[PDB]
């Protein structure tokens, strides 16, 4: 018994930024800046991915 | 006799009446 | 004999609906 | 011989008959 | 020889069929 | 020679065919 | 020579075609 | 020369051949 | 010169087309 | 002059392509 | 004079694009 | 006179847009 | 006389027309 695992996709953490730290002032401001407009997620925001 | 200052400016806009409808189709598809 | 000043006109006219006909099928389309 | 007054005319309404059938075509559409 | 009082009645019948043809076309949309 | 008793009325039921097709596709559209 | 006793038939019976294809056009609507 | 026994049969088949394209799209309608 | 052992089948293979294309819009109807 | 070998075997093949176009239409429908 | 050496390709090429044009239109359907 | 260097090439790039517009319509269908 | 220097540019523009029209027609597909 383990328990549960979140799938978490890092698709949006802004450019510039490492993991360690966005998820750093994610813990402690409980408010993660994220990054809609990033360059990977151009096929879904053009309607050429899904 | 001759002289096609007025049928080379008819076919040319005819062509470009064409040319239009043709590219007027052109769709850059979605829903992948 | 020779006179194009009604032919002239008939022809630009065609060419005007023919033009017309074929901006009225542009499309700037949506969901993407 | 030659007379025009119906030939032009009917050349005429029948460019005005293809002329709304080109406008006729014409829509500004919607859902961005 | 010459006579157009049956030519002209069906050119002109002609056309008026091509009238309501085009205007049979023409809708005012809807969903703005 | 001529006669045109026959001619005239089949000139005259392609018209009444054309007109009919013409009137047909005649609609008063809804969803306003 | 002359005898139209087999065009006349075939020429009604096509404007007869051209009848049904116009009014099986015809519709009633629904849905205003 | 003349021998209508074939051109009569193909144009009558040809005949039959739109009659039944113009019925094939006759509908009785629903939805009202 | 005359002879029709190839246009005949040919003209009644034409027929054979049409007649396969009219009755292959025939469609008995649903949702009444 | 003549020789129908090469004639033959194009309106055969255009023939055999007009007849598959007409049977790829063929569907047996549903949802009655 | 007379050569086919260009013709019979252009001929054979026209009806291999009504043959790919014939064939593209055959679905094997779904949903009954 | 005679020479094809430029009707070939037309014929040939005629029938490469045919050819494009036959193969264009082609789809592996899905939903069965 | 002869010269084919508005003929041919006029028909390589009828086929480049044509070529854009065919083109625009191709779409890949989505949904299997």
């Amino acid at each position: 018994n383990w328990g549960s695992i979140l799938e978490l996709d890092l698709s949006k953490v802004p450019k510039g930024w490492d993991v360690g730290k966005w998820m750093y002032y994610a813990r402690v401001n409980h408010i993660a800046v994220i990054d809609s407009f990033k360059e990977g997620t151009i096929g879904a925001s053009t309607g050429k991915l899904a | 006799f001759g002289s096609g200052a007025i049928g080379y400016e008819f076919d040319n806009r005819y062509l470009n009446n064409q040319e239009m409808s043709a590219v007027a189709k052109q769709r850059l598809t979605s829903l992948p």
